[PDB]
């Protein structure tokens, strides 16, 4: 409802709703097959 | 955590402390999942061997965090307890099997830049990114150094550390190790050869494994930190709790009570 | 250890 109210889930104010990245959030995109 | 580094501000707004009133120590570590509902590990709260047994009355949650030690003025907040559950078939008596407990919030926490809630996986996330080599995130403020062997080379952080691992394979994970390993954990952490460490440690455990969805760009709780034999050590790995094998659980408590 | 906290808390 919608989720336990969020929805919002996992995106958060200082990073990915402003579209900054943190210091090595990299390394783990990075280790999902790499991607493209 | 052991060789991870200074979290930034805002980057993990999930992350819970489970603190106690009297005396006053770090517990445990916790996620926030909504407004009202904390993930967290049952050891924390209930270990017969050790006659720990916690109840709401005796712990309070803290939110928005950076700092270990200080009351953080105008940016944490202070929550306590109205009801803790923890899962029925917890095994405390051999494994640690089902090491999951949730804790209802008296009251609603508001959002914040500093407090915010962590996604719980489904199927398809748990499917595409649980696989061995794929790095997840661990935070928590417990012990820098080895402490079932109380260490020193720092000992405390001041503020939130991070460490990025890598999950591993089922069997080598069961390989390392003579407890039995169920389904519903996970192991993770680098090996011997590969020349990186880290691993969670002592004041570590109910905190959040977490990894970033690369098709939605959320981030999502994979797993619960459990268990380990020492913190670091070479061969060894530690052990998480699989969040998405015990959903229904979750959403069982949560829909039950519910209101 | 901890910086004290407020008695409302408590
Ligand atoms: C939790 O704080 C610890 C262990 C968590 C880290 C394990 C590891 N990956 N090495 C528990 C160990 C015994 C009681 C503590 O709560």
């Amino acid at each position: 409802t919608f989720g336990s109210g969020e929805a919002d889930c996992g995106l958060r104010p200082l990073f990915e709703k402003k579209s900054l990245e943190d210091k090595t959030e990299r390394e783990l995109l990075e280790s999902y097959i790499d991607g493209r | 955590i052991v060789e991870g580094s200074d979290a930034e501000i805002g980057m993990s707004p999930w992350q819970v402390m489970l603190f106690r009133k009297s005396p006053q120590e770090l517990l445990c570590g916790a996620s926030l999942i909504s407004d009202r509902w904390v993930l967290t590990a049952a050891h924390c709260l209930l270990y017969p061997p050790w006659d720990k047994n916690f109840t709401e009355n005796d712990l309070l949650v803290r939110i928005g965090k950076h700092s270990r030690t200080r009351y953080e003025r105008n940016i944490e907040k202070i929550s306590m307890l109205e009801k803790i559950y923890i899962h029925p078939r917890y095994n405390w008596r051999e494994n640690l099997d089902r090491d999951i407990a949730l804790m209802k919030l008296k009251k609603p926490v508001a959002f914040s830049d500093y407090i915010h809630p962590v996604c719980l996986p489904d199927r398809e996330t748990a499917a595409s990114l649980l696989q061995a080599g794929y790095k997840g995130r661990v935070t928590g403020w417990g012990n820098l150094k080895e402490t079932w062997t109380a260490n020193v080379g720092k000992g405390q952080p001041s503020v939130l550390q991070v460490v990025n691992l890598p999950i591993v394979e089922r069997p080598v994970c069961k390989d390392s190790t003579r407890i039995r390993i169920t389904d519903n954990m996970f192991c993770a952490g680098y090996k011997p050869d590969e020349g990186k460490r880290g691993d969670a440690c002592e004041g570590d455990s109910g905190g959040p494994f977490v990894m970033k969805s690369p098709f939605n760009n959320r981030w999502y709780q994979m797993g619960i930190v459990s268990w380990g034999e020492g913190c670091d050590r070479d061969g060894k790995y530690g052990f998480y709790t699989h969040v998405f094998r015990l959903k229904k659980w979750i959403q069982k408590v949560i829909d039950q009570f519910g209101e | 250890d901890f910086e004290e906290i407020p008695e409302e808390y408590l």
